[PDB]
């Protein structure tokens, strides 16, 4: 009767992880990698290099998401391994940090950019920039309550507007070498934090596992969504910085503070609005593709029992989780409130890498503990080694980075113990509490009518 | 868990709670165009920066 239906067809979930890989990133990054590489020709060699490293990664979970077809993702593939609480420990800072903050940054992102062009020498005003992130977040939670199919015609059709706006970045660039190495950085100090922060670039990959439930067919198309995509960024990738070096001097990306749109004021002038509205509509392919993708890791946490029954609920005529959706909204709306935000984000620099590293860590143990669970992929073992290996490399360079803030981050780790001793290990048994529970929960699915799942 | 599908169904069709649903649906969108209205006038009543 009620579940989660099969509706993502393979260039829908092309889509996903395009639409979240592409991110802001590659309109704004670019400067990160010069600072660190000194060199364009040592800034597009690491461009490549931590592309060629995400596709291995990504190879590993074209594994483990054929191995388990759970949709919690990279949560699911802890709880299969390390048992309850590892998996609760990520699921609260996801929960309570990492996607909320996530969601409502790049919703600011497509606010401001989306507004530049009315304010082309200075700030878009904040109270403006709060609202139009707020109406996105709100927007795209009513749209992915109504149905999945518009959800993912959503998602293809701003995945779309990305890729568009790259390939004119690559033409123009191409069009200005029509028209007709340098002084490296050369230390491995240096390069390891070129290399690190250009990793954020990637940070994506992952997130079609989180829906591997709702695929039409998961063992073909889970890993085929990735090889369709990651190497089609790591190829956009290189020629779009590529076609930055043509026309934006090394000085120049040093100092700019919007990639993008100093290539745009060179080659389209009356017209150079069209890629500060790019990078708009850029972001909120990538909130929805967010929102959408963390529906269901809460969905799944519920479903498993690390979470409040609610959130498992479905509504039975459009079957979209719509208890999780108005949760994650809510929990990114109440980012809006703070005044600073990127540092609450910094704090966990480490986590997206360790909790990866953890993810193939698994799958290493998962091939000895049960080599008779089946296997529709089978990647070579020097790949998960190596991929493991770079990550506890990458943890430690976060750590030294920073070493102050990636402690914040992991006292913030250890908030998740109360949590799951009071919410799972005592069993919720005073009274006034589990019938208040009860009373809380049978109003909700009478308020937006809304059903357990059947299995 | 919570209440069982026709558990659930036979209850929620109720007049009072069927008028609830569309009325918070109304809100919800009412609220979002207000919001809106909000965004435009705060974009329009601002100054409109320096020219280089
Ligand atoms: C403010 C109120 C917050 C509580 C909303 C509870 C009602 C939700 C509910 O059942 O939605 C439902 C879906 O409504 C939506 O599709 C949009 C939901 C917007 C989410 C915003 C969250 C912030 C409301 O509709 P319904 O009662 O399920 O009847 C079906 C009506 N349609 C969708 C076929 C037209
Ligand atoms: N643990 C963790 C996990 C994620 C989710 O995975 C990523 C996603 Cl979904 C997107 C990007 C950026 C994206 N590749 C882009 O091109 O803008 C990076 C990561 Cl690590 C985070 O996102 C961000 C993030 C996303 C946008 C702006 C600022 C920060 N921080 C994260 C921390
Ligand atoms: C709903 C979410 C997703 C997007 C919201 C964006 C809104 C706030 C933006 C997008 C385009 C904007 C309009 C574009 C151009 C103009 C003309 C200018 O002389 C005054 C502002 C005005 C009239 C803007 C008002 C605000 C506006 C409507
Ligand atoms: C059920 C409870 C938790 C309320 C759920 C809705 C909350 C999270 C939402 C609904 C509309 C939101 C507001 C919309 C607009 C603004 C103006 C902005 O400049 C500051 C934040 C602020 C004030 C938002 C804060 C969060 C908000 C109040």
């Amino acid at each position: 009767g009620v579940t989660l239906q099969r509706n993502i067809t393979l260039l829908n979930g092309v889509a996903i992880i395009v639409g979240t890989i592409i991110g802001s990133g590659i309109f704004v990054t670019p400067t990160g990698v010069l600072k660190e590489a000194g060199s364009p020709g040592l800034a597009l060699v690491v461009w490549a290099a931590c592309g060629v490293f995400s596709i291995v990664g990504a190879l590993c979970y074209a594994e483990l998401g054929t191995t388990i077809s759970k949709s919690g993702g990279d949560y699911a593939y802890m709880l299969e391994v390390y048992g309850s609480l590892p998996a609760f420990l990520k699921l609260w800072i996801e929960l309570l940090i990492i996607r909320p903050s996530s969601q409502y940054i790049v919703a600011l992102v497509f606010a401001t950019y989306l507004l530049k062009p009315l304010f082309p020498t200075c700030p878009v005003p904040e109270e403006a920039a709060k609202l139009v992130a707020c109406l996105c977040v709100l927007l795209l939670t009513a749209v992915n309550c109504y149905s999945v199919k518009a959800a993912t015609r959503v998602q293809d059709a701003f995945a779309a507007a990305k890729l568009l706006a790259l390939a004119l970045i690559i033409l123009l660039g191409f069009v200005q070498i029509g028209k007709g190495f340098e002084g490296t950085k050369l230390d491995v100090g240096n390069i390891v934090l070129a290399l690190y922060s250009g990793l954020f670039a990637y940070g994506g990959w992952n997130y079609l596992n989180f829906v591997t439930e709702e695929m039409i067919n998961p063992y073909r198309n889970l890993p085929l969504a990735i090889i369709i995509s990651l190497p089609i960024v790591t190829l956009v990738y290189v020629l779009t910085n590529l076609a930055y070096f043509t026309t934006l001097s090394t000085e120049q990306m040093l100092s700019s503070e919007a990639v993008a749109v100093d290539f745009g004021n060179y080659h389209l002038g009356v017209m150079s609005w069209i890629i500060p509205v790019f990078v708009g509509l850029s972001c909120f392919g990538s909130v929805n593709g967010s929102l959408f993708t963390s529906s269901r890791l809460f969905f799944v946490g519920s479903r498993e029992g690390h979470l409040p029954s609610i959130l498992s609920m479905i509504h039975p005529q459009l079957l979209t989780p719509v208890p999780s959706l108005v949760f994650t909204c809510v929990m990114t709306l109440l980012y809006a409130f703070s005044k600073d935000i990127f540092s609450v984000i910094n704090f966990f620099s480490f986590f997206n890498w360790l909790c990866v590293a953890l993810a193939i860590i698994g799958m290493i143990w998962l091939r000895h503990r049960k080599p008779e669970l089946e296997r529709p992929i089978k990647v070579n073992l020097a790949l998960p080694v190596f991929f493991i290996l770079a990550c506890l490399f990458l943890i430690a360079v976060s750590f030294w980075k920073t070493p102050v803030e990636c402690g914040i981050g992991f006292t913030i780790i250890l908030s998740g113990l109360p949590v799951y001793f009071f919410g799972v290990w005592w069993k919720n048994k005073p009274k006034w509490l589990l019938q208040g529970i009860f009373s809380t929960t049978v109003l909700c699915q009478k308020l937006m009518q809304v059903v357990p799942q059947e299995t | 868990t919570g209440l069982s599908k026709e558990e659930l169904l036979k209850v929620a069709g109720s007049p009072g709670w069927v008028r609830t649903r569309w009325a918070l649906l109304l809100l919800f969108w009412l609220g979002w165009l207000g919001m809106l209205a909000g965004a435009v006038v705060i974009i329009v009543r601002a100054p409109r920066c320096r020219e280089l």
